[PDB]
């Protein structure tokens, strides 16, 4: 099918705020056989970085050739395999008989797991702080910097709330300014009452990470468990996010604890299978000036929303 | 405290203009005490043709519903101190979202829709093959159910499903007039509290913005056009898939009661809404399922 | 806050003198460097109802409408010419805010033309905290000690600012108690206001110290200009050794063509590598006050909590 | 002419809220009827805010047309526990030393009731009778108010009776009736002793054919309060579910009070006054179908309290912190020994 996929990388490759752009880029990679071609001939990846291209803002869009937008990664894969040409290898087209397991573990990975890799991403503050809010520096335009990351950041925090976590101020100007003794005490009272609640909130991600894994390990080990699915490569950059950043040695820690490490070696194996491979297959763009995102290229689109 | 110098009985005179409006919402499930029964708030409630029961209007109400008939054993109502069913507003819950379950009359308890969601899914938990397809459902058949009632449907055919507000033939009453009248103003605050039930807002944020405005854009309403024909593609692939699933071996299981209460909700609609219409024609063998699936629990 | 300025709206009004005070030995080093940044659009309007009484109205992007009724009544009867920036006098303040049933209150009485007695009482209902404290003062023309208690744990307190000998170095001192947890403060603060001929400016050079907790502080700040400012804090602690450098560089405006006054007021700090800037508009009865902070560690800097505040009063 | 200020508001239970508050007193050339506009914005309730335009032209020398439209959402019942929404109009007839007038409505108004109340607080707010309440309604309401004020002050008087009839219509669906007696008088010099007696009484139908269509919870009379009998709390008194008032249809309260102005001299002079209350009432749903059945239950067994205290009696709020104990009282009643504080503008 002719359309034009528009991610959120830079320079080469998908970056790491967006799990659905890393599996789409190893998809497109993967697509080696005859009939994988043949959903795959002609897409044109650009790294646009702008989400005003897509329909629901989110940035692996398929705008292709009409007007029909197909967003997100799982849409995208549904919508590729519907339109196989019809008459082992690298990536696998299930049958008929599975297509609805393999659709649900699709679905399991982009509303559970990948609800916790943005966990990670934002609301985790070492990888938040350290890596991601100036990471958007070098995807994004000059005055479109500090607004990006602190709505994905909102976003994660209502995903992920149900799982995972001025007398006042008079008050104290009339007490420890008056003490001056638990003046200097009084930011000891909110960092030791925040550093045991953060412990806190890290055992109920990591029990719900435990969860989500083992869930889907358990139905996944139903179809060919010797074989690659779109289910796979959205799993796996999943993995590849969280044990990727800068906090990720934390879960790569208990992640053996629970499941071990002849498995976490070789879901790590084809990870880097996976990054490591020639771009032969990739069929790139530059994106143009109507889906660059500048200044004038975004208020040109925040005026088409209000008309 | 000896300052009460007389204390009387506590005092017993009711509002019969009440009770007559809680007899006409409560729907009883037959088949203890005082203490030991549920009453399930439903948005709506609708005759079958077939049967004659009174199920609700929504998939999950409906899939509570058939749940509590077969975890207790009982039957169905027909359209001492048993259960009940009542029709209630989104309105009694500070999460509007209704499926509700209120156990109890002096130690009263009210579980919310997140709470049975919770509870709905923890005997499944077990089943890890299951737990994907009831968050297929839960997630890709139940995002087009609420873009097809939300946006393809009518306001008439919204607010017979979703709203307890009461619903006559024809206008012939100064009455009537008003009754009209709240249809037209409160269909969309009904439809936004409808979007906030299963995290519908946080997977389709853009489309629930363009809800909470005026004028509607021609730029909402393509972009609009353009997630609803994803959503109702995908859904065509999850009821035809599940047409291979719906062998039984005993009791039916919460999957199955999943789905038959979509099919029982997307046949009940009178427009064509193209889930009505792809669900009657072709997918046939669904809807003779969840004809199967429902007489287990009738009379 | 507001019981702050309504406070030394009556000090300026009976001459009570707070420069003596060991609240405001180290003012220059706090108006200059501690500075608060607003961290949303915010807008404020104030009013008047009764005679003796006041409204406040403020609401955010973050938090909604809120408010406040303000009683104050006061012998001195000049006190609201300073509250813009012998007889007995006295002073009655109490405040609800409400949404919250927060209540505040204060009462000053001047008992003596070098005496002074004070009462503030703050009551959350929720956010439960009842604080009642009491504040004797017996100035001098060589002294302004104080007798502070309180009923935050029980504290019990003193203060004491002797001036000695333009050229006056100062020498104060405090002590805490809090005689529930047993668990005693001190300092000792070593200011020494001067002047100069280099541009027209005093000089304020302010040694503190801290035995307790071996925090030694020491303050420079000078007056570089007829309406600029300079204040540069070496900070600094024993046995546990950890330098910090501060600075802050107010700048002042005036305007006329009913007039405008613009404040510019930066302050870096290299601990913690911030950087705040603040611009002030006052006019009639208006009050925009714009401020941003940085973070300086390709794109070093990244403006945490940028933030507006309007503000109007009458 | 423009006027933007703000103010406090002093409702409900001792709830004081901020508003700000815009007018326009229109030019006379899009006139020759004196009017003046108001817009009043108000913190609302976790969602929205509560907006309140007012526009009140002079027809005549004693004639006032009001157009009052508003968006007001408040909380209400004991524990803020129900959240209450309000878009509507209201055009509004006002005919004209003693206060003397007419006053005729005319209000539309969609109404929204939520339960805020959690599931953790088990059986509050979550009585049938409330889950029952929830929901949507459209209210058109005729109304007719005749006030006859003849004291001296209306926030601390010394002197003079007042009378205050309200009639509310909502056609097929109610009718409801309140009267409102207060009597002031004073026996000392500078009027040292006050002696205050207000009578409340009032009845509601339901007008709506073989009792279909239930009278709301908003439109039901509540009885205690600080602001009301007090020593109860709000919402304390009347009929119940399981813990929640489910209001009455017909009531009566009366109150005693007598004022004494502290005698210490130089806290004299002042609004400060000692308070002395005997307050008591009934709330009933009525049995509707006659009228000699409804006083057999308002003269049977009343809630009764008395107590003493200190208030201040400003003409913008009035102020109270008494002592107060339940003289008779029923078993279910919210019976509130002890202190009391209360704000507001009404007493009674």
């Amino acid at each position: 099918v002719k359309g034009s996929v528009h991610l959120w990388g830079k320079d080469g490759k998908a970056s790491l705020i967006s799990v659905d752009s890393i599996a789409l880029v190893w998809f497109i990679k993967l697509c080696t056989s005859e009939e994988a071609k043949s959903m795959v001939a002609g897409l044109q990846i650009v790294f646009s970085n702008n989400t005003d291209l897509s329909s629901d803002g989110k940035l692996p869009v398929l705008i292709l050739d009409n007007g029909t937008k197909v967003s997100g990664y799982v849409n995208i894969v549904q919508f590729l395999h519907k339109n196989i040409c019809t008459s082992e290898e690298d990536l696998a087209i299930v049958r008929k008989k599975d297509r609805l397991l393999e659709y649900s573990l699709l679905n399991y990975v982009d509303v559970e797991i990948s609800r916790l890799t943005d966990y990670q991403l934002f609301l985790n503050t070492k990888n938040y702080n350290e890596y991601t809010k100036k990471l958007f520096s070098k995807l994004l335009y000059f005055p479109m910097w500090y607004n990006t990351p602190l709505q994905l950041r909102s976003q994660a925090r209502e995903n992920c709330e149900e799982i995972i976590g001025e007398s006042k101020a008079m008050e104290s100007a009339s007490q420890l300014a008056q003490s001056k003794t638990f003046k200097i005490a009084h930011k000891n009272k909110i960092k030791g009452k925040q550093e045991l609640q953060q412990v806190k909130y890290n055992l109920q991600f990591d029990n719900r990470l435990q969860s989500c894994v083992s869930n889907w390990l358990a139905a996944r080990k139903k179809l060919d468990d010797s074989v690659i699915l779109s289910s796979d490569l959205l799993f796996l950059a999943n993995l590849y996010v969280q044990l990727g950043l800068p906090d990720g040695n934390r879960i790569r820690s208990k992640l053996e604890q629970t499941f071990g490490s002849e498995l976490l070696n070789s879901m790590s194996n084809k990870i880097d299978d996976f990054v490591h491979r020639p771009s032969n297959n990739l069929e790139q763009r530059d994106p143009q000036f109507r889906e660059q995102g500048n200044v004038v290229m975004s208020l040109y689109n925040l005026a088409c929303k209000y008309i | 405290d000896t300052f009460p110098l007389q204390t009387y009985a506590a005092q017993t005179d009711k509002d019969e203009a009440v009770a007559l409006e809680i007899q006409r919402r409560s729907y009883t499930f037959t088949e203890l005490t005082v203490e030991g029964t549920y009453k399930l708030g439903v948005y709506n409630v609708f005759l079958e043709a077939n049967t004659g029961a009174a199920l609700a209007t929504d998939p999950w109400c409906l899939f509570v519903q058939l749940a509590l008939c077969q975890k207790n054993g009982l039957v169905l109502p027909t359209h001492t101190c048993n259960h009940e069913m009542l029709v209630l507003s989104r309105l009694s819950n500070p999460d509007e979202a209704l499926p509700i379950l209120v156990e109890g009359y002096k130690k009263r308890i009210i579980r919310s829709t997140v709470a049975i969601s919770e509870i709905m899914r923890s005997r499944i938990l077990d089943d890890a093959e299951q737990l994907m397809y009831y968050t297929l459902l839960d997630t890709v058949l139940y995002d087009c159910w609420i873009t097809q009632i939300i946006f393809c449907a009518s306001d008439a055919q919204f607010m017979e499903l979703y709203s307890c507000q009461k619903l006559s033939g024809s206008i012939v009453t100064p009455l009537d007039v008003e009754n009209s009248l709240l249809q037209k103003l409160s269909a969309k605050s009904l439809k936004i509290s409808l979007t906030k039930r299963n995290k519908f807002q946080f997977r389709h944020r853009e489309i629930v913005k363009s809800m909470q405005g005026v004028y509607h854009n021609h730029h909402n309403s393509v972009n609009q056009e353009q997630v609803l024909n994803v959503l109702f593609e995908n859904s065509k692939q999850v009821l035809l898939g599940l047409k291979d699933m719906l062998k039984s071996d005993g009791q039916p299981t919460y999957l199955h009661l999943k789905i038959a209460s979509y099919i029982l909700c997307i046949t009940n609609v009178k427009e064509p809404i193209k889930l009505k219409t792809f669900v009657e024609n072709e997918c046939k063998e669904l809807v003779q399922f969840a004809q199967d699936t429902l007489k287990n629990f009738v009379q | 806050p507001y019981m702050d300025q309504v406070l030394r709206a009556f000090y300026q009004s009976t001459h009570w003198s707070t420069q003596n005070s060991y609240e405001d030995i180290t003012a220059t080093s706090r108006t200059l460097l501690d500075f608060r940044i607003p961290s949303a659009i915010h807008l404020q309007i104030s009013n008047k109802s009764t005679p003796n009484t006041f409204n406040s109205l403020d609401f955010s992007t973050r938090s909604r409408i809120n408010g406040s009724l303000s009683y104050l009544y006061s012998d001195a009867q000049q006190l609201e010419k300073f509250m813009r920036n012998f007889v007995k006098k006295s002073l009655y303040y109490g405040r609800m805010y409400y949404p919250s049933s927060d209540l505040e209150a204060m009462i000053i009485k001047r008992l003596s033309p070098q005496t002074q007695f004070m009462l503030k009482g703050v009551s959350s209902f929720k956010e439960s905290l009842n604080v009642l404290t009491c504040y004797f003062q017996r100035d001098s023309h060589r002294n302004l000690q104080e007798w502070i208690f309180s009923t935050s744990d029980l504290l019990c307190g003193y203060r004491v600012l002797h001036n000695f000998l333009n050229s006056s170095l100062s020498l104060g001192a405090e002590f805490w108690l809090g005689l529930v947890s047993l668990s005693p403060g001190c300092s000792t603060t070593l200011r020494y206001y001067t002047h100069s001929t280099n541009t027209g400016r005093p000089l304020t050079l302010t040694l503190s110290w801290n035995p307790l907790f071996g925090h030694i502080s020491s303050t420079y700040s000078a007056k570089t200009g007829t309406n600029s400012t300079f204040c540069a804090k070496y900070d600094f602690n024993l046995y546990s050794i950890e330098s910090n450098l501060s600075f802050g560089c107010e700048f002042w405006q005036k305007k006329h063509h009913s007039i405008f006054t613009s404040v510019w007021k930066l302050s870096t700090s290299l601990r913690d590598k911030t950087l705040k800037l603040l611009w002030e508009g006052k006019w009639r009865g208006f009050l925009i006050s714009a401020g941003t902070e940085l973070v300086f560690t390709n794109i070093p800097v990244f403006p945490a909590k940028f933030g507006i505040q309007f503000q109007y009063s009458t | 002419t423009f006027t933007a200020k703000t103010g406090t508001n002093f409702g409900n239970d001792n709830d004081a809220e901020a508003y700000l508050q815009f007018e326009k007193l229109i030019d006379k050339k899009y006139l020759k009827l004196p009017t003046r506009v108001n817009l009043e914005i108000l913190r609302g309730t976790k969602i929205h805010s509560s907006f309140l335009f007012n526009s009140y032209s002079s027809l005549s020398p004693q004639s006032i047309l009001n157009l009052k439209v508003f968006s007001q959402f408040y909380n209400w019942n004991t524990n803020k526990g129900l959240d209450i929404g309000q878009r509507g109009a209201r055009l509004s007839l006002r005919y004209e030393s003693p206060t003397l007038f007419h006053e005729w409505f005319l209000e539309t108004c969609w109404r929204s009731t939520k339960i805020c109340s959690q599931g953790t607080s088990a059986p509050y707010m979550y009585s049938g009778t409330m889950l029952s309440q929830a929901g949507d309604q459209l209210r058109t309401i005729l109304g007719h108010t005749f006030v006859l004020d003849k004291r001296d002050h209306i926030m601390c008087p010394t002197k003079g009776s007042m009378l205050k009839w309200s009639n509310e219509l909502s056609p097929g669906k109610h009718l409801k009736t309140q009267l409102e007696l207060n009597s002031v008088k004073s026996w000392m010099n500078d009027d040292f002793i006050t002696f205050s007696t207000t009578i409340k009484t009032g009845y509601l139908k339901n007008l709506s054919s073989q009792q279909s269509l239930p009278v709301h919870i908003c439109d039901k009379f509540q009885s205690g309060g600080p602001s009301d009998i007090r020593g109860f709390q709000t919402f304390g008194l009347g009929p119940r579910d399981l813990y929640d008032a489910v209001g009455g249809d017909a009531f009566v309260s009366y109150g005693l009070s007598v004022f004494s102005r502290l005698p210490w001299k130089k806290v004299e002079k002042s609004n400060f006054r000692l308070h002395w209350f005997f307050n008591g009432g009934k709330l009933v749903n009525h049995d509707n179908t006659s009228l000699g059945n409804c006083i057999g239950q308002l003269s049977k067994e009343h809630s009764t309290s008395t107590g003493i205290g200190l208030v201040l009696r400003h003409p913008m709020a009035r102020f109270e912190l008494n002592f107060t104990l339940p003289i008779t009282a029923h078993e279910n009643d919210l019976i509130r020994k002890g202190f009391q504080f209360g704000l507001g503008l009404a007493f009674l």
